[PDB]
């Protein structure tokens, strides 16, 4: 069988790490993927024996005795942040045979750190009130809402054109009326400012 | 040179059967047909090798294919059930199941298995103006897009400035969040941001718009009930410059 | 003069759908491995008396592109079985020959590959590895497919790749079971006829191998010349007659492993 | 080291 | 294609040694093939047969072998059943040639 490792990795921007396929029979060949943000597989390498480099990544199944194969990343960036799967050849009945998969994570470099939370005022009728909380460093996580109307995303960065300092954004809605947004502070928050 | 698989995404009610295709303009000889669920690796439900179904894999019978010639093969539920939502894929290879060679997969299908067509509801698409206070303290603007309401999870959510779709500087929830998560059935929340310069958003005349693509019933499925039918449709919100 | 050879047959069987896939490699003219679908436990044995220098490696992987070929001849039996719109009830034979002969010095001078349906000729890769040579019009729709994904590419990796590095690993491995000859053993029996006429007889056993030739030379330069037989044990016999009326003549053999050609009367 | 066919008949 | 037999022993002519004798079977087409040695007339219930083999012309070839005594008071002979041939062609064995 296939053994896929790590189970999750996390890394800052920047960093070299490699991933490990470790097979308990010999293989005939071996082919790394990564999942799509709609669910699906989308093929990196095909590796028959060798060394095959496409940008940041590299993917060998150089090993001789051909059991295992690794895929290393070099410079992680944000936009490689996500699932990664290896299947092997058997070259037996049922051709592919799948690893559990890898979860990659790559925090990006904040420089300017600024954390804030805002009102914004709907365009249509003018009622519903949705806070947002942005500009916040990779340490500080986001927690769930602890209501049935009031409902709180978790932390997703942004990158412009232009270099930004990497927007890390949640977006948080109540639908009661008459909600305080300085009270969504359920998780560990640093104290830096409010407007009101 | 790749597999074509249609349709992009399926919605079939509990009882009622489903039909999958796939095709490939190579002149493959192998074909795959894997089930992928959230969280979890493809697993192998089945393969033709030119004509002969080999159904070792899945030893429940809980499948049934066809493959008329070398180009197209399908996949076929008879009886739909909760248990098969899940993102099926397609695969095809130059040789045989012995061979060495590539295998090639498919953009997918996801299909969503629903108690009734009943649940089945479109988004409400709703556009935020960027606070004030924020455009002061930095030099950037955000509008945050919010698509709630919506059922089955089959939703596309993209920016549209100055009508031409927009990346840089945009980001959307992978995961939605659900409205009771304590029971299942329940809608779907989604939400978006995109971030630009102060300067942008105080010009009247660029026009920013949240498309969400919505994917849901069919003219084959008969829809009775006063409420709008939650057919495949594109629900938007736009917003102008203000200053 | 080193040659490696790959023999493939497949015969259908009448009502099944699974056909009799046999596999038989050869270098040298000498049998090494065999495979066999009627066998119980289909895997590749061991046939050379050399052969236990492989490990379980090598043993599960010929079985893997065994079991793969298997399937291979099993889709084509069908595919051809249409294209001549032949009756679906008796069985019928797909032969294949593919490998590559490299002479004194290792080094690639010719490859093969050869497909034959029911003994006639069906397609060949000619000598430029690119171009097919077809036998008739059933065979020209297997050309366009083959040329249209561009297997003449694939074919010519191998029997330049695959098939000289593995005979390489055989010749150094078994170089003292191949290099073996021996002196064929001449004797002329008497057997009176007719009109007083006298058949002679040269006869030759114990040669390895079966290239010999044995010719009637009658002062310097009708004949009975029947082909090589082997012995069973691992050496070829050969006997050549002449009707000739009556007186002592001579029979040159040739032979490879001879400097001067050996020839004796009685 | 036996050859491996692709495209079939 | 019609087979070619010849029945040949393996040891040279000469009684009281234990010698082989063989039924060398080549260009024949389709390989199925029913080889059966006499003695006498009376089959011969043990015969060592060989794997199934082809020529460079694509024709088959096959080698069947049994122990014999030899012994110039018994006949032996090699019946072949093809599906070419009408009859069961038989060849009869001869030391001379």
């Amino acid at each position: 069988q296939v053994e896929q490792s790590p189970s999750a990795l996390s890394l800052h921007e920047g960093t070299d790490s490699a991933l490990r396929c470790n097979f308990t029979t010999t293989m005939r060949s071996v082919q790394w993927f990564r999942q799509n943000s709609r669910g699906s597989l989308i093929s990196l390498f095909y590796l028959a024996s060798g060394t095959k480099e496409n940008g940041r990544l590299k993917s060998a199944f150089d090993s001789k005795e051909r059991r295992y194969s690794t895929l290393h990343i070099r410079d992680a960036q944000l936009e490689d942040s996500g699932t990664y799967f290896c299947a092997a050849v058997t070259g037996n009945t049922g051709k592919l045979i799948f690893g559990l998969g890898t979860t990659l994570q790559v925090q990006p470099n904040i420089q300017n750190p600024d954390p804030a939370v805002y009102q914004l005022r709907d365009s249509k009728s003018s009622d519903k009130s949705v806070c947002l909380f942005t500009d916040f460093d990779s340490q500080t996580n986001v927690s769930q809402s602890k209501d049935s109307d009031v409902y709180i995303t978790d932390k997703c960065v942004l990158d412009m054109r232009s270099m930004d300092f990497k927007s890390n954004s949640a977006v948080a809605w109540s639908n009661k009326s008459d909600f305080a947004c300085a009270n969504a502070f359920n998780n560990s928050i640093i104290p830096e400012d409010t407007f009101f | 040179t790749t597999v074509k698989q249609n349709p992009r995404y399926k919605l079939a009610r509990v009882g009622k059967p489903v039909n999958l295709i796939c095709s490939q303009t190579m002149n493959h000889d192998t074909m795959y047909w894997y089930q992928k669920k959230p969280n979890q690796a493809p697993k192998l439900l089945l393969f033709y090798y030119d004509k002969i179904l080999n159904r070792e894999a899945d030893t429940f019978e809980k499948f049934q294919s066809s493959r008329p010639n070398n180009s197209f093969c399908s996949l076929y539920i008879g009886s739909a059930g909760l248990e098969y939502s899940a993102m099926y894929l397609c695969a095809s290879s130059r040789g045989t199941i012995h061979s060495n060679t590539e295998v090639f997969f498919g953009k997918g299908t996801r299909l969503t298995v629903v108690e009734d067509l009943k649940n089945v509801f479109p988004p409400e698409v709703a556009v935020f103006e960027p606070s004030e206070a924020e455009i002061s303290h930095t030099q950037k603007a955000t509008l945050v897009c919010l698509a709630t309401g919506f059922y089955p999870d089959h939703v596309e959510l993209s920016w549209w400035v100055n009508g031409k779709e927009v990346h840089s500087g945009v980001c959307t929830d992978p995961q939605p969040l659900k409205e009771q998560p304590a029971l299942n059935d329940s809608r779907y929340a989604l939400s978006s941001r995109l971030r630009v310069s102060a300067t942008f958003w105080q010009n009247p005349r660029n026009h920013f718009r949240c498309q969400v693509q919505f994917y849901g019933l069919s003219e084959n499925d008969e829809w009775t009930q006063d409420r709008a039918k939650p057919v495949t449709q594109i629900v938007s919100a736009e917003a102008w410059g203000r200053a | 003069p080193h040659s490696m050879r790959y023999f493939e047959t497949a015969v259908s069987r009448p009502g099944l759908e699974e056909p009799r896939y046999i596999s038989v490699g050869y270098v040298d003219n000498k049998e090494f491995v065999r495979f066999d679908s009627d066998a119980e436990n289909p895997r590749y044995e061991p046939r050379a008396p050399w052969m236990e220098q492989e490990g379980p490696e090598y043993w599960e992987r010929e079985t893997q592109k065994a079991k793969g070929q298997e399937q291979w001849f099993r889709v084509s039996l069908r595919n051809l079985l249409g294209y001549y719109n032949q009756s679906a009830g008796g069985s019928h034979t797909l032969q294949q020959m593919s490998g590559c002969d490299l002479g004194s010095d290792w080094r690639l001078l010719r490859g093969y590959l050869q497909f034959a349906y029911e003994g006639r000729d069906y397609i060949a890769l000619n000598e430029d590895l690119k171009t097919w040579t077809a036998a008739d019009m059933a065979a020209q729709i297997t050309r366009r497919k083959w040329e249209q994904s561009g297997a003449a590419e694939h074919y010519k990796a191998y029997l330049e790749g695959e098939c000289v590095e593995w005979l390489h690993r055989y010749l150094k491995n078994g170089n003292a079971t191949l290099l073996r000859t021996d002196s064929p053993k001449a004797h002329v029996t008497h057997h009176p006829r007719s009109k007083g006429e006298v058949t002679l007889r040269c006869w030759a056993l114990g040669f390895y191998p079966a290239d010999i030739t044995l010719t009637w030379q009658l002062n310097g330069e009708d004949m009975e010349l029947v082909e090589t037989r082997p012995a069973g044990d691992g050496t070829f016999q050969k006997w050549a007659s002449v009707v000739v009326p009556l007186q002592n003549y001579t029979c040159r053999v040739y032979h490879e492993g001879l400097p001067e050609p050996l020839t004796l009367r009685w | 080291a036996s050859n491996e066919n692709m495209e079939t008949m | 294609k019609t087979p070619q037999i010849q029945v040949y022993s393996r040891h040279p002519p000469e009684n009281g040694k234990p010698n082989i004798l063989n039924c060398y079977v080549t260009q024949f087409h389709p390989p199925h093939i029913e080889i059966q040695m006499l003695k006498n007339g009376k089959k011969i219930p043990k015969v060592e047969m060989s794997d199934m083999s082809f020529s460079k012309d694509w024709s088959f070839y096959i080698l069947a072998h049994t122990e014999f005594t030899p012994t110039e008071t018994d006949t032996y002979a090699c019946r072949v059943k093809h599906a070419s041939m009408a009859e069961p062609k038989t060849v009869y064995w001869d030391r001379d040639m």
